[PDB]
């Protein structure tokens, strides 16, 4: 068995708290309900193997950005969130990339951008942008709808595999 | 005002981050838990705020009446901590064997313990006890815990203290969401509710309802010493349901006469009204209680005030047909009233 420390971080209603539900509890939440930190542990079978994964729901607010060198000293690798729809999100991405690196110090940490909000008709991010985005990074990118649950068990596993790497 | 405090959830293998307000009472931080937890857990009146066993200190559950401020948060952490447990008998400094204590909490072992409790076996329940049996459960068919059960037999004082050094919690409620307290108050338990007091229990507990032991005295009525014992020992007033009855408007509609005197005596609120606007002697009139219209009057209850559609107590007993309570109230002068001669003297603990 291994435990895996996963961070999910992004900017605030970027669908951090419904991607985790989804995994966690395998159903979608409707209302907003702002996070400050939220923990959760669920035991999976990934590519054979039964592992804990520690799930650490972040706060999207700067109020509490406090609390931002805690969780990037402690878990292992991270779940970099953004709306499709809102550019905000996307472009807030490079600030939490580099905040990581910083409190890591390492060039290389396990990391995955997530596309959330998929099912939105009205999409303000092109894939390719953000595909581009991930290359120059050299993480994968995964496109994931909470509501749908299309790719939420991809983007965790993929992450469980950025960790194995390291 | 309030403060971001991180509970953990071992049942449920969570953690939450939560604004507490440390000028509120554990019970208030204790139902800002419940709701962010959507998903509600079994028996959730039973669990509590725990302070999570430190260096050179014991776990200890929080109490629910006390101030969380009265609490102060361990440093250790960057945010302070606490747990959300189910209020599980504590073993402190006691280690025993996982199939042993299994085989002392089998359902018919733990029937024969409630039997031996009814049957106020002391020496048989504290034997028990001692060797490490968890005495926060339910019967099954009854829903009755031990410590309730015991409240509600005569001579319980010998129980109730054995099952309380033997780590029964003072505020586990029954399956009905009544404590201990609530029992022996409303089975008219002077001894039982006397000990509970004595032992450390808060006459103040809220039940599922939130309503409080006094607060099911005055819907109860008969013998008003718990009524008494537990505004002696400091219980607090004006606790209202939903519809805002206080404690003095359900006396008064069932014509508790003796219930009201105490409450009076004790600072009961008289002009309190509920949701329609209605005191105490409103309710009076609508429900021909005389008896209890009276007092109101004598120890100075207003007369004059309108509820919300207007109408004085006077007038509500006219339009319900009560005629001579009516003049009752309105042949009643200033001059009538007496104030009470003496304040009251509570109970040292
Ligand atoms: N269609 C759609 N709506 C979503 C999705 N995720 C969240 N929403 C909706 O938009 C809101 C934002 O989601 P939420 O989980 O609160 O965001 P977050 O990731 O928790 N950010 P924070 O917790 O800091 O406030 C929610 O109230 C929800 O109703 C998603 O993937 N698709």
């Amino acid at each position: 068995m291994t435990e895996y420390k996963l961070v999910v971080v992004g900017a605030g209603g970027v669908g951090k708290s419904a991607l985790t539900i989804q995994l966690i509890q395998n159903h979608f939440v409707d209302e907003y309900d702002p996070t400050i930190e939220d923990s959760y542990r669920k035991q999976v079978v990934i590519d054979g193997e039964t592992c804990l994964l520690d799930i650490l729901d972040t706060a999207g607010q700067e109020e509490y950005s406090a609390m931002r060198d805690q969780y990037m000293r402690t878990g292992e690798g991270f779940l970099c969130v953004f709306a499709i729809n809102n550019t905000k999100s996307f472009e807030d991405i490079h600030q939490y990339r580099e905040q990581i690196k910083r409190v890591k110090d390492s060039d290389d940490v396990p990391m995955v951008l997530v596309g959330n909000k998929c099912d939105l008709a009205a999409r303000t991010v092109e894939s390719r942008q953000a595909q581009d985005l991930a290359r120059s990074y050299g993480i994968p990118y995964i496109e994931t709808s909470a509501k749908t649950r299309q790719g939420v068990e991809d983007a965790f596993y993929t992450l469980v595999r950025e960790i194995r790497q390291h | 005002f309030a403060v971001v405090v991180r509970v953990g959830i071992p049942d449920l293998q969570q953690t939450k981050c939560l604004r507490l307000d440390p000028t509120a009472p554990v019970w208030a931080a204790k139902q800002r838990v419940l709701c962010k937890l959507n998903h509600s857990l079994q028996d959730a009146l039973n669990y509590g705020l725990f302070q999570p066993p430190s260096r050179g200190r014991a776990g200890k559950f929080l109490d629910e009446e006390r101030l969380l401020q009265d609490y102060p948060p361990n440093l250790d952490t960057p945010l302070p901590y606490l747990e959300f447990r189910y209020k599980r008998r504590v073993y402190a400094q006691n280690l025993i064997d996982d199939k042993q204590f299994a085989k002392l909490h089998t359902k018919a072992n733990l029937k024969k313990f409630m039997d031996y409790v009814q049957l106020h076996s002391t020496d048989k329940v504290a034997r028990l006890l001692d060797k490490g049996l968890d005495p926060n459960f339910h019967d099954p068919d009854s829903g009755e815990c031990p410590l309730s059960l015991a409240a509600q037999l005569d001579n319980a004082t010998d129980l109730l203290k054995v099952l309380r050094n033997g780590g029964a919690h003072l505020d586990f409620r029954t399956r009905d969401g009544l404590t201990a307290v609530h029992c022996a108050t409303r089975q008219r338990n002077a001894g039982a509710l006397t000990t509970l007091l004595d032992l450390g229990a808060s006459p103040d507990y809220k039940d599922s309802r939130g309503l409080t032991p006094l607060y099911h005295s005055a819907l109860g009525g008969g013998d008003a010493r718990c009524c008494e014992l537990l505004l002696h020992d400091h219980a607090q007033l004006g606790t209202t349901d939903e519809n805002g009855w206080q404690e003095i408007h359900q006396a008064c509609r069932f014509g508790h006469v003796q219930h009201l005197e105490h409450l009076l005596f004790y600072g009961a609120n008289m002009g309190a009204q509920n949701a329609s606007g209605n005191t105490a002697l409103h309710i009076c009139a609508l429900y021909n209680q005389e008896s209890c219209a009276r007092v109101l009057l004598y120890r100075g209850a207003n007369k004059d005030v309108r509820n919300y559609n207007s109408q004085t107590a006077f007038q509500v007993a006219i339009i319900a047909g009560n005629f001579e309570l009516a003049e009752v109230i309105k042949t009643h002068k200033d001059s009538d009233v007496v104030p009470f001669r003496e304040t009251p003297s509570y109970a040292k603990r």
